[PDB]
């Protein structure tokens, strides 16, 4: 390459809707479809939140608070029969969930739930801004049990429910794996105050531990 | 007969070619910023005079960094990496009256040249040798070097049809004298003088030169560059 | 919602159609447009470029530059003669207006020739360029091509004659041949033998309608 | 054929939009499903570069600069199931590419991909004017490395990206070997600075090399 | 009904789409947006800010705050230098500016340089504090230094000089080099050794266009 | 986007329908129209011109 002259003068790629706002694969899950009455590997479960793969967490840290519509697209494949119809239910932070292919949950009111059969567009649920409190916090300096008891960091405002996958058709003659690609997007998102980026690698999906990196790449002098 | 002088450089003249109908200007920011010298750089660059002899294929030129030995201009090209002109080519030929001949004169930019052996390249000594021309050649030349070879001049395309371009004819019954104007034509407003050239100019005899036994047996070819509206990048603080 | 019904030719890909492609980077803003020197706006703006014409391109030397060059200095045989077309003809198939033509199937237009003689600025002769209409047929002496369609270009006054070649289509033509009307008068000092090239556009305006691939490349 | 009164006066199939703006065939590749793991040839690659075939590279060699979108729509076969669906994944210039079918580089949220599933109407994905300069060039008489060094002719600013074709599918029954076919078009095309025609045949994909060719072909006499 | 056909395209799912997503929960009315203190509105108003550069960042000072600190009282050697772009630059790539540039590929400014000397308030002495544009060749001595873009600032007059660098951009760049002109001259109450902080923000205003994943995650 | 929803009589190919074709050569601009004498714009203008009538048409 060449250092040309790159002369424009935009910001337009700048703006948080701009940069927070594209789709990322965040939940790839199997299951089946026949077998195993009493099993959990016949559904997906996702808990949905922003920790889910360091290079989007990386983006929503930037910011202490940020409130947002989520509008998230399946990508619903099969391996190995009939034409089959798959279901993904939302269940909101207050919800039931199941605990077995065939639980009583599934049949729920108050849980939507799309209805995609194989073959159509991929289906498209969009959520909007579930939380408690005014934005969903990245970060909570502070404890969810009064008098500094157990589960730092965990505040309850930013959770923004389940969303439980299952095959609607009852059996199959032989064994059909699906294989769900969940596509989390952020939507209409605002954010506040400003943080800076994070330097060290992530250890767990749940806490903000880490181990002590260096700031930058060393050098061998100071007027190198 | 008009006698022109740019700073402290007079020829003597003898209609301009403004190539596609612009005349070259400046760019118009202070996250970056052009600095103008137009103190020399302006003056004209009298080239070597080049002797067209009966047997002779044509040459070529690539500028901008065919000046790069001339003066200012050849020495703000090492302190700045980005710049711009306009580049005024007179192209005289002062032959007799008894010869006859007929050039074109052509700028050709964005000339990318082909490599006569291909299967590889060349060692980029052989596109360029500052102010003197590399000649083409009457026929297919083999070597890690440029396809020179009219009828083919660099492109791969036919010599008679490269007229599309910025030309002039210079034809010794009527004329002698060319004169083209080449207002900066690139992708980028700014582009590094010693990486890219920006323009090949090429002058190939379609009518050979013929003459008797008793005159000269050359014409001397005569290139004058006058690069105008030269601007470069900044190199104070802001 | 509104009940729409799928016509013939839904869900299908046709190769040239102009519907609105969902854009792959939409946050993304393109770079502001310069003003770049040379803008083509249309294609029959390179037809209208003069171009030297190869009418020398006899056997041996259309790897060379004497393809150009037409030999100026026997009254009884014509100097050069070819096909009126920029389409189908060796001599002019591979010039500007012969190339830009080759894309095309149905082309029509006039079509001006410049006939620039390289000789010495102290020779002097006339020839004599007569034009034959296309379905008639060549001239094969120097006074029948003068009872035709004729111009005798005194090329000591003018060195540079310009023709306009009308009803020049395709979807069988004109002839431009060239005479000795006198021979090449030289003094003492001028050499003798001259040489003339040719040149060839689009006269007024070219008109040009059915796209297709050129022949050329394989 | 006979020599007809071709009457009219029209240059609209001769602007550049309406010779330049025209769908061709680009790429065709092959890409199985299934087997070897750590293998190249489970996906598609194919630099988007306008020296694909010989004859659009000569149409846009007519013209010196241009710009354009550009507007590809796959055709998409398969040989030997279930129902497939593809990934049609465009990096754009400054993009990390996949080593392998199940590399990390497919999940990344600034890479977008059309998910195509089997049966529907042909994928389409369009791309705007990426280029840092104001235009793409055609020829580039310069070098890449300053102070003359390797790489003649080629710029980093006629660079439009690369295309990532795979299967989302994870694995098969049997072999499913599928054949893509890339539809390039130029788009709202504008062009600068016009150019003889290429003369002489195309020796290489990168360069400008070329055989030294007759002008036109050759007759008998100058008079005949 | 409507005659419809649909376009390629259709019952495809492009990653990115701005199209209305039918919603999962239309009753549900979603809490009242109150006002919460510090607002972003754009990235570059993160890149805006200051922030301490690891000058020092030599190879065994990078895991403790000596990274920051560039050591000050042999006038023959700068004190340091540093590549000046925020990109693949060791010195500017972790910084606030030089993190907010590596999720994109094309950007292009200016970036101001603040240097803080974080001496005693008796310490004086001068700094030579020279640029070299990005094709120049390094200083290798003071008076080289002094022939080109430089700024000769007093400590004991002010205590912090503000620089601001253009050409700043990528799709081979500038220096900061710093020299002694004179030694720190402090009173004998006085430490000898003193320390100068840098900072770097956008200058002006800063222009960037591709978005991208960043390098630094794994 | 809008929602719509398919009639029956979709996706089905009516032999005598109306729609909009796509046209195959979008750029192509057709011949200008002359005119040419003896235009019909109806067939009942072929009935109202006379014509010989074979009274006459027995078996040889």
């Amino acid at each position: 390459q060449t250092r040309h002259v790159v002369n424009f003068h935009s910001r337009s790629e700048s703006t948080i809707e701009n940069f927070m706002g594209r789709a990322a694969c965040v939940f790839m899950d199997q299951y089946k479809i026949n077998g195993e009455e009493t099993s959990t590997d016949r559904f997906a479960v996702w808990t949905i939140n922003i920790r889910e793969m360091a290079q989007l967490r990386r983006k929503c840290e930037m910011f202490t608070y940020m409130r947002f519509d989520i509008e998230m697209t399946m990508v619903i494949t099969s391996c190995q029969m009939p034409v089959l119809t798959h279901q993904i239910m939302y269940v909101p932070p207050g919800g039931p969930i199941p605990a077995k292919v065939d639980g009583y949950e599934w049949q729920t009111s108050t849980n939507p739930s799309v209805f995609w059969t194989e073959g159509n567009a991929p289906p498209r649920i969009s959520i909007p801004f579930i939380s408690v409190g005014n934005a969903y916090s990245s970060f909570y300096d502070g404890w969810s049990h009064f008098t500094q008891d157990g589960t730092y960091g965990y505040t309850t405002l930013n959770a923004m429910g389940k969303l439980y996958i299952r095959h609607v058709n009852r059996s199959s003659p032989h064994q059909i794996t699906s294989t769900i690609r969940v596509y989390f997007k952020p939507k209409h998102i605002k954010a506040w105050v400003p943080r800076p980026p994070r330097l060290c690698p992530y250890i767990n999906k749940r806490d903000v531990n880490f181990v002590v990196t260096e700031i930058t790449d060393s050098r061998t002098s100071i007027t190198d | 007969v008009r006698s022109m002088t740019l700073g402290n450089s007079t020829i003597t003249t003898q209609n301009v070619v403004v190539g596609y109908g612009e005349w070259p200007s400046y760019l118009s920011t202070a996250e970056d910023q052009p600095t103008q010298p137009d103190v020399a750089t302006c003056r004209f660059y009298t080239l070597e005079s080049v002797q067209w002899e009966k047997t002779s294929p044509g040459w070529w030129w690539k500028f901008p960094e065919a000046l790069k030995n001339m003066g200012l201009f050849g020495q703000n090209m090492h302190y700045h990496y980005l710049g711009r002109a306009g580049y005024t080519i007179h192209v005289q030929c002062n032959a007799s009256k008894f010869h006859q001949g007929c050039l074109l004169v052509v700028c050709v930019p964005e000339a990318e040249m082909g490599c006569a052996d291909t299967d590889t390249t060349f060692p980029a000594t052989e596109l360029t040798t500052e102010d003197t021309p590399h000649v083409f050649t009457s026929d297919s030349i083999t070597g890690k070097k440029v396809q020179a070879a009219v009828c083919n001049a660099g492109m791969g395309v036919g010599v008679g049809n490269l007229t599309i371009f910025p030309h002039q004819w210079i034809n010794l019954r009527t004329n002698n004298s060319a004169t083209i104007v080449i207002p900066y034509i690139n992708s980028v407003p700014m582009d590094n003088m010693f990486r890219h050239y920006n323009f090949t100019l090429m002058i190939i005899p379609f009518a050979p030169l013929n003459f008797t036994d008793g005159a000269t047996a050359y014409v001397p070819i005569t290139v004058t560059i006058a690069p105008m509206y030269a601007e470069y990048n900044g190199l104070r603080l802001a | 919602g509104v009940p729409v019904l799928n016509t013939p030719g839904s869900n299908q890909f046709l190769t040239s159609d102009d519907y609105q492609s969902p854009s792959a980077m939409p946050q993304f803003d393109e770079t502001p447009e310069m003003h770049i020197p040379g803008e083509v706006r249309n294609l029959m703006e390179i037809a209208e470029v003069d171009s030297v014409v190869p009418v020398n391109n006899v056997t041996g030397k259309t790897k060379s530059m004497d393809a150009y060059q037409i030999p100026v200095g026997d009254k009884t045989k014509p100097i050069f003669s070819f096909q009126m077309d920029p389409g189908y003809s060796s001599v002019l198939k591979r010039t500007l207006l012969g190339e830009m033509l080759n894309y095309y199937a149905h082309w029509s237009g006039s079509v001006k020739l410049t006939f620039l003689f390289c000789g010495s600025a102290m020779a002097t002769g006339k020839l004599l360029i007569s034009y034959s209409p296309p379905g008639a047929s060549v001239p094969t002496s120097r006074k029948d091509a003068m009872l035709g369609t004729h111009i005798v270009w005194d090329i000591g006054l003018q060195s540079s004659c310009v023709l306009c070649v009308p009803w020049i289509s395709q979807s069988s033509a004109g002839y431009i041949t060239c005479w000795y009307q006198t021979n090449i008068v030289v003094p003492p000092g001028a050499p003798t033998s001259c040489d003339v090239l040719c040149f060839a556009s689009a006269c007024n305006d070219f008109s040009v309608r059915l796209l297709r691939d050129t022949p050329f490349m394989a």
